[PDB]
């Protein structure tokens, strides 16, 4: 079972550096080459760089030549990508793809280049009114993404965020439950925003 | 230093056939093979075709590819709701050897589905939000098709235009669309006006939900 | 699978993680039909028995010198080499890309005349367990006899703190026509073997396009109170000279002043600390110039 | 024969043929072995080689005067083709003067035409090159 795991991403200001890491597993890492690919939110794919099996020859895209540096360490089965002199247009998701016919892709890690600082959300409960539905409100947070959990016993879904005119994000997660169980069960939404290290547990009644 | 040309959008009803072109030149498609990927809204690309026409394991047989001269084509025979997604073609250039040449991408959309009305739900500003001297009305819209609506807020009976912020209709897991609208207000104007409404128009049919300051 | 030469075979593989490879059946070239054992490389481990042996080839650890024995006696050998296909492309890890005249250029060929001889050289960072096999021909459909020798190290240098090893080979056209208008190109095919890895490279060209004469010969200076320059054609150039003519370029090199002529002599202006150099080119065809032939001035 | 004059002309043909700038891009009669244009054959019988040259000069002459060069795309103001065509024509006279009598593939799109202009010239270059060597060798030796 082939697997790839990216890491090292996050937020950073322009001009600064950042190192990315792709952990491999399930095959002979040292016997194959590896790529680095990126994709801006809602846009197409763009190739970044590539490195051979033995690390002998490295290749780069001309939009990152001289700035980015690729490396690997076959002893620990990992792939790296040192990104220096970062720019705004580099904001995207960065995947690691294997080189070959039956290639595999990782989950990817977000990389946000912005002079705007991080920001945590302000969670507010959304109580039900006189079937029924309830939820929570994640308001004013930057940057994406955000994770939320629920606890029930009866559909449920979470909706995407809005990009406010101020440059901040805001979403909400809701759960549809019977109007009969409104009193019995207690409901808590578990928000999490890793970029700001924020974590909240808000009760809804 | 090169790109492949794909059609931005292709469409067709369930059970029909559709084709996606990947046009290039002699340096790339005319001297190399072609791969095809399937990227679903919230995941990473998945491999569909390799070496022009081969199928991996776990890929149905309806996905069929080809290559001719400088251009290639991916054929989806017998559409399904699940096949609604973006598609990318990839190949190499005879001189930028290892560099990957991706296409412009193609948004496959499924139409002809049975019509559906939105499930609106309005929430007032929470008591905790007002304690911070702020107010936000949340009008949520879900489970409907086709994905395109318009939102209109009202203060009692008169129009509300300023302060609104709304998303673009996104697709759900069940292949219907959803969205949300947020009307930021001050604590005083929420208490002054006795009610607010969220009018959601979807294919000529308007759905209204009202709320008042109480409890 | 196919046979590269006697008891040497190549296995083409799609190189990707956890690829299953190809199933290969090796047959011991022998009359006897029982009491047979197989091995790999030097290990005495018996991998199988019988006339034939079935193996799944997916990693270099599965390749090597397969040998069958019968009573200790060595019956037949069979060497397996691997040819990686990486995402639909064959591998080119061995040779260093020269990026001249264009990318993906690993072989560069030259010829000192139209005699029918020529030389091709290539670079690599590898130092051990490295083997090359050269073949050439004029024409693909119906090839013509072109004899190639053995490839050997020609030089060793350092580039970017990593050693560069240059190899070279000499070939010759069997029945040459130096004065003719080349209609079909020369085809050069090279097999490269690094350990068990197999790769092959190619190049196509006419001879007239790769000509590079040797520098002028016997460069002399005759002063005058400014200087008279004289030289001769090189020994390697074709003959007679009234047919295969050459043109020349004279340079004095702070600056570089240059002139051209078809004669074997020229008059110029000399200066202290300067140097006079000359090179040559085919007079009627714009091939490659020759390396400079120099004589210090003053 | 008029060796001394052919050489001065052939040498100019090679000069004009190479000063031409179409962009490098990679997607018929020739002087073959035995045709007698080697130095040995010329001392034996040079007429045989000259039969081939004349045919070759008239061949490219018919080309440079066809639609390939005259038609679209527009030719260059600094185009040597003009002098090159008249040079070929002038040199065919010095061999079979007041002799030749005449009366195939023709591209349609400009791109196809522009490609052949580039494939033809580099083949022309190799033909005149062999000729100049012939007349230089004949002028230096077969000229009493
Ligand atoms: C550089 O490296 C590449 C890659 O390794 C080489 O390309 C391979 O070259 C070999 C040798 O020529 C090819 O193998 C040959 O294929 C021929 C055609 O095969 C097709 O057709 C047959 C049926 O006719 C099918 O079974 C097969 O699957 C293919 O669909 C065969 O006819 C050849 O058979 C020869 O050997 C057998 C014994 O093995 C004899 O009995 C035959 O009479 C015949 O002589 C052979 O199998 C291989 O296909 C090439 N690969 C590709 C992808 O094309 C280059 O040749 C190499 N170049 C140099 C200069 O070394």
């Amino acid at each position: 079972q082939v697997q790839l795991v990216e890491s090292g991403g996050g937020v950073v200001q322009p001009g600064r550096s950042l190192r990315l890491s792709c952990a491999a597993s399930g095959f002979t890492f040292s016997s194959y080459g590896m790529h680095w690919v990126r994709q801006a939110p809602g846009k197409g794919l763009e190739w970044v760089a590539f490195i051979r099996y033995d690390g002998s020859n490295k290749y780069y895209a001309d939009s990152v030549k001289g700035r980015f540096t690729i490396s690997r360490d076959n002893s620990k089965n990992t792939l790296y990508l040192q990104m220096n002199s970062l720019r705004a247009e580099d904001t995207a998701v960065y995947y690691c793809k294997t080189h070959g016919s039956h290639d595999n892709w990782g989950q990817g890690t977000m990389v946000t280049v912005s002079s705007a600082s991080t920001k945590g959300p302000s969670v507010f409960p959304l109580a039900p009114s006189s079937t029924a539905a309830l939820g929570c409100l994640v308001k004013d947070y930057f940057p994406e993404p955000v994770t939320v959990s629920w606890n029930s016993g009866s559909g449920v879904h979470t909706f995407p965020a809005v990009l406010q005119s101020s440059g901040l994000y805001s979403l909400s997660s809701v759960v549809t439950v019977p109007s009969s169980s409104l009193g019995t069960q207690t409901y808590i939404c578990n928000v999490n925003h890793k970029p700001s290290n924020t974590k909240v547990d808000k009760k809804v009644e | 230093q090169s790109v492949l040309t794909q059609p931005p959008s292709v469409s067709g009803a369930p059970g029909q056939r559709v084709t996606i072109s990947c046009s290039g030149s002699r340096s790339n498609i005319g001297s190399n093979t072609v791969k095809w990927y399937q990227q679903l809204p919230g995941t990473a690309p998945k491999l569909l075709i390799y070496y022009n026409d081969q199928r991996p394991s776990g890929v149905p047989d309806r996905f069929s590819g080809s290559k001719s001269g400088t251009s290639a084509s991916l054929a989806i025979t017998g559409l399904q709701a699940e096949d609604e997604a973006d598609y990318y073609c990839q190949s190499y250039d005879r001189y930028t050897h290892p560099a990957l040449l991706f296409g412009t991408g193609t948004k496959v959309t499924v139409l002809g589905q049975p019509k559906a009305a939105p499930s609106v739900t309005l929430f007032p500003p929470s008591s905790e939000e007002l304690q911070a001297n702020k107010a936000t009305l949340v009008c949520l819209i879900s489970d409907f098709y086709p994905g395109a609506v318009t939102v209109a807020w009202k203060a009692d009976s008169s129009p509300v235009k300023a302060g609104v912020e709304t998303t673009t209709p996104s697709k759900q897991s069940n292949n219907k669309y959803a969205a949300s609208s947020y009307l930021s207000l001050t604590p005083e104007q929420w208490k002054s006006h006795r009610s607010y409404s969220c009018q959601v128009t979807h294919e000529g049919s308007t759905v209204e939900k009202t709320v008042a300051p109480t409890e | 699978i196919w046979e590269l030469k006697k008891d040497v075979y190549v296995v083409e593989l799609d190189w990707y993680p956890d690829a299953p490879g190809e199933m290969v059946v090796l047959t011991c070239d022998t009359p006897e039909e029982d009491g047979i054992t197989w091995t790999l490389d030097q290990s005495s481990e018996v991998l199988g028995s019988g006339k034939t042996l079935t193996i799944q080839v997916k990693e270099f650890g599965d390749a090597g010198q397969y040998t069958c024995h019968k009573g200790g006696e060595v019956l037949s050998h069979s060497l397996l080499l691997l040819h990686k296909k990486e995402d639909g492309i064959w591998s080119t890890d061995i040779l260093k890309d020269q990026k001249e005249p264009k990318n993906k250029t690993f072989l560069r060929c030259e010829a000192k005349n139209y005699s029918g001889r020529f030389t091709c050289w290539w670079l690599t960072t590898i130092s051990t367990d490295l083997t090359f096999s050269v073949k050439s021909s004029r024409g693909s459909s119906d090839p013509q006899g072109v004899t190639c020798g053995a490839a050997t190290l020609s030089a060793e240098r350092v580039r970017g703190d990593n050693k560069e090893y240059e190899y070279s080979v000499e070939c010759q056209e069997d029945s040459a026509c130096p004065a003719a208008e080349e209609s079909l190109p020369i085809e050069v095919m090279v097999d490269a073997v690094h350990k068990l890895k197999y790769e092959n490279y190619t190049s196509s060209f006419f001879i007239r396009d790769i000509i590079k004469p040797d520098p002028p010969k016997n460069l002399q200076l005759k002063p005058l109170k400014q200087v008279e320059v004289s030289w001769e054609y090189p020994d390697t150039w074709s003959t007679p000279h009234s047919y295969f003519s050459l043109t020349f370029c004279v340079q004095v090199q702070e600056k570089k002043d240059r002139v051209f002529t078809d004669k074997t002599s020229a008059t110029v202006i000399c200066r202290k600390n300067a140097s006079i150099s000359v090179r040559a080119q085919d007079r009627y065809y714009s091939s490659s110039w020759s390396e400079w032939a120099s004589v210090p001035c003053s | 024969p008029a060796w001394t004059q052919c050489q001065q002309l052939s040498q100019k043909l090679c000069t004009l043929a190479w000063s031409a700038h179409p962009l490098v891009g990679h997607m018929v009669p020739h002087i073959q072995c035995g045709d007698g244009c080697d130095p040995q054959g010329l001392r034996d019988n040079s007429q045989f080689c000259l039969q081939r040259i004349h045919q070759g000069l008239i061949f490219y002459e018919k080309l440079l005067g066809s639609d390939i060069f005259t038609g679209e795309p527009s030719l260059l103001p600094d185009s040597p083709v003009g002098q090159l065509h008249a040079s070929l024509l002038g040199l065919s006279q010095l061999l079979q003067p007041e002799g030749h009598h005449w009366e195939s593939l023709s591209p349609s799109q400009p791109w196809q035409r522009l490609l052949l202009r580039f494939k033809i010239l580099r083949s022309l270059q190799a033909f005149v090159a062999v000729a100049a060597r012939v007349f230089a060798h004949g002028a230096a030796t077969l000229s009493p």
